[PDB]
RNA sequence: AGGGCUCAAGUGAUUCACCGAAGCGACGAGACCUUGAAAGCUGCUUUUUCAAGUGUCAGUAGCGGAACGUUCUGUCAAUCG
């Protein structure tokens, strides 16, 4: 299956208080050598004042980045780069079929 | 907090230990414990699981379980067991085949 | 007699294990007998694998 | 500075 | 001579004087080897604890791993196609 | 009476195999375990636990039957009927000369998983002690125990 | 990065292109291959996806050549591997490089003053299996 | 324990396989400690990155380290509504 998944994204944040102090800095910090790296993106880097600092994806996919530090948020933003639009499900199993055979299944014919 | 993520889990259960804390917690904090036995549970659980069904569909071809993986790990197959129980379900053809091979040892 | 510890058995699935040991200690005394100067006199790889 | 101080 | 021991069958339950002998030489959880010169001081000292570990395996026990290299070893294919 | 005989095969699933295990007479534990098992459809590759597929083993000729030993005339089979004292009990022989069928249905049912599926089991099992069954139209696959009887014999 | 490279092969891959656009994903579905991945064996055929852990020097849009194959099945048809690789090749590649899952391990002892709660994730790789080799056909 | 076992599925002796645990391995994840390498430290030697550890990582009482939250108050004649 060859299709890229993000299809969008949001670094929404703030702008005076030292809450957003690790988004903002993330900001100028690797928003371009991510978006270098990956131009199907459509990261729109949007603001929200006064509000406590998050991030969005696709559906919607938010996590919060309040008190939180750049090393860290660009692992926690190319985490929702490799993602898809799953919701959190665990494995049913590991390895989904829809043709298991080329023998016939077992049955009373050998 | 945990007042409310315990009424996330104890979606299903019956009784009051649904709707009260005092109770739900209790039915809860087994509801745990449960799927800790069976994370290491399952893996052991399905062992055997998978042997019968090798067991079964190769003494259809006479060898029993026995000489059959004693053949195999002596003439170095290391196929290993859930593909072998997965080939016995949905193989005929080529498991008969890794079943005369295992005969070509005793 | 209240409490009641059963009495296993000696049986010829356990005289297995028995005989297991057995014969694994036997390999472990018969080189350190060897063993008696520093020499190499043991014969390789006595089974000490089929141990099982 | 006000909202700084640490020890 | 150099004798290569490994610890087997388990430590949970032994006199206290085992547990403390086989930590002084090293083993120190199962299923784990050590190699040392014997130098009868060793072959003593871990000559009171056969019981605990079935093998105190000698400089031959290169010829064990030799073999079974040879026993994981890649051969040539089988096709059977029935 | 072909009716009272021919059992509830319109109750199961009919569609998978017919299979027929004729005791030669020669050994009730080593006829049953056979049973326990392909009455248990465990002796097939597709195999599932949560499930019923034992296919339908049919046993024949239960009058011709062998027991070794002296057990007949000394295991009883005993039962307790609920009123207080009582203990109904009824020797092997008894059984034999009553209905030589019963034995080996209540053996193997022992033998089964202890599971609510032994019913759902046994509700796949038939017995005639002649040789002549109604269940001859229907695909039979008569059935041959393992070979692996090599018979110890003594002076 | 050929310590990168090395210790792929020795988990039994080896991470080839990327790739633009090449019209793969044939829906032929007819042979199946038994690949091992570190210690987790797969029954396969094409087009199958397959869950993995953490497959660690690759990543989106990859073609991975995961040089270990058991078996090779056809119809009737046995090329029957003794596990190192004659030659028969596995083409596949990731998608959806990301977690699965939370899960909770919570342990306390029936009567003591203990009740210690934890959690803990994992993530995953699912390769769409895409083409294989060595086979009749 | 029962089914039921002499047509051993019993006993005494010899031989192979197999199964089998949260053991030990295989990948993979963390935490601390060790080992380096490289920095920075001003101390010129404590303090963070990496990487290597068949290093370690059951626990009451009890003890040491780190963390979450809540009401208020400075940051705030600020900021959101």
């Amino acid at each position: 299956r060859g299709v890229w998944q993000l299809k969008k994204l949001v670094v929404s944040y703030c702008n005076w208080g030292g809450s957003s102090r690790g988004i903002r800095a993330f900001m100028e910090s690797e928003l371009p050598a991510l978006k270098e790296k990956n131009p199907q993106l459509e990261v729109i880097t949007e603001l929200s004042r006064g509000q406590h600092p998050y991030l969005k994806g696709i559906n919607e996919r938010v996590v919060c980045v309040k008190n939180m530090d750049p090393e860290e948020v660009l692992l926690n933003a190319t985490r929702l780069r490799n993602s898809l639009g799953r919701k959190v499900v665990k494995l049913r199993t590991r390895h989904v079929t829809k043709h298991p055979s080329v023998q016939g299944t077992w049955t009373t014919a050998v | 907090m945990n007042k409310k993520e315990i009424f996330k889990l104890a979606k299903g259960f019956r009784g009051r230990a649904k709707n009260c804390i005092r109770i739900a917690r209790e039915r809860v904090e087994k509801a745990l414990q449960y799927s800790y036995r069976d994370r290491r549970n399952k893996k052991r659980e399905m062992r055997g699981l998978w042997i019968e069904r090798i067991n079964a569909g190769s003494r259809q071809h006479g060898v029993n379980y026995g000489n059959f993986i004693h053949g195999l790990m002596k003439e170095n197959i290391q196929l290993n067991r859930k593909v072998l129980s997965e080939l016995s379900m949905h193989e005929p053809y080529s498991f008969k085949a890794l079943v005369d091979v295992s005969r070509k040892s005793f | 007699g209240g409490l009641l510890w059963k009495r296993i058995k000696l049986t010829p699935t356990r005289k297995a294990n028995a005989k297991t040991r057995l014969r694994r200690v036997w390999q472990n005394e018969a080189v350190l007998r060897a063993c008696g100067e520093s020499d190499a006199p043991n014969p390789p790889g006595a089974s000490n694998t089929k141990s099982s | 500075s006000l909202n700084d101080l640490r020890d | 001579q150099s004798l290569y021991i490994t610890l087997v069958r388990g430590l949970p339950g032994t006199r206290k004087l085992h547990r403390r002998t086989l930590e002084a030489m090293g083993l120190r959880r199962c299923h784990r080897t050590v190699l040392h010169s014997n130098n009868s001081s060793i072959r003593g000292m871990i000559d009171q604890v056969k019981r605990m570990v079935v093998v105190e395996t000698e400089e031959m026990y290169n010829a064990r791993k030799e073999a079974e290299a040879n026993h994981k070893a890649l051969r040539p294919p089988l096709v059977v196609s029935h | 009476l072909k009716k009272a005989v021919a059992g509830i095969k319109r109750i199961n699933l009919d569609g998978l195999r017919w299979r027929v295990f004729d005791a030669r007479g020669q050994v009730l534990g080593r006829l049953a375990s056979q049973i326990s098992t392909v009455l248990q459809a465990k002796d097939k590759p597709t195999y599932c636990p949560n499930r019923d597929d034992g296919d339908i083993c049919i046993v024949l000729n239960a009058k011709e039957i062998g027991f070794t030993g002296r057990k007949l005339t000394d295991k009883f089979y005993r039962w307790h009927t609920g009123y207080i004292g009582h203990l109904k009990e009824r020797s092997l022989k008894d059984q034999m000369a009553k209905d030589p069928t019963e034995v080996i249905r209540k053996a193997v049912w022992r033998m089964l998983p202890s599971n609510n599926l032994r019913d759902d089991r046994d509700r796949k099992l038939r017995i005639f002690e002649g040789g002549e069954h109604p269940f001859g139209d229907k695909p039979l696959e008569p059935f041959v125990m393992p070979p692996r009887r090599v018979r110890e014999m003594r002076p | 990065a050929e310590k990168v490279e090395e210790a792929e092969e020795i988990g039994y891959k080896v991470m080839g292109p990327l790739k633009p656009s090449e019209r793969l994903f044939k829906p032929y579905e007819p042979v199946f291959a038994i690949v091992q991945i570190g210690s987790h064996q797969f029954k396969v055929s094409n087009g199958d996806s397959i869950f993995t852990e953490k497959l660690k020097f690759c990543d989106i849009n990859d073609k991975l050549e995961l040089t270990k194959v058991l078996l090779l099945g056809s119809a009737s048809q046995t090329i029957i591997g003794r596990p190192i690789l004659p030659d028969a090749t596995v083409h596949a590649v990731v998608e959806e490089h990301a977690l699965d899952e939370k899960v909770l391990i919570f342990k306390k002892k029936r009567r003591k003053n203990y009740r210690r709660t934890r959690g803990h994730r994992q993530e995953l790789t699912k390769l769409r299996i895409t083409d294989i080799q060595g086979i009749e056909k």
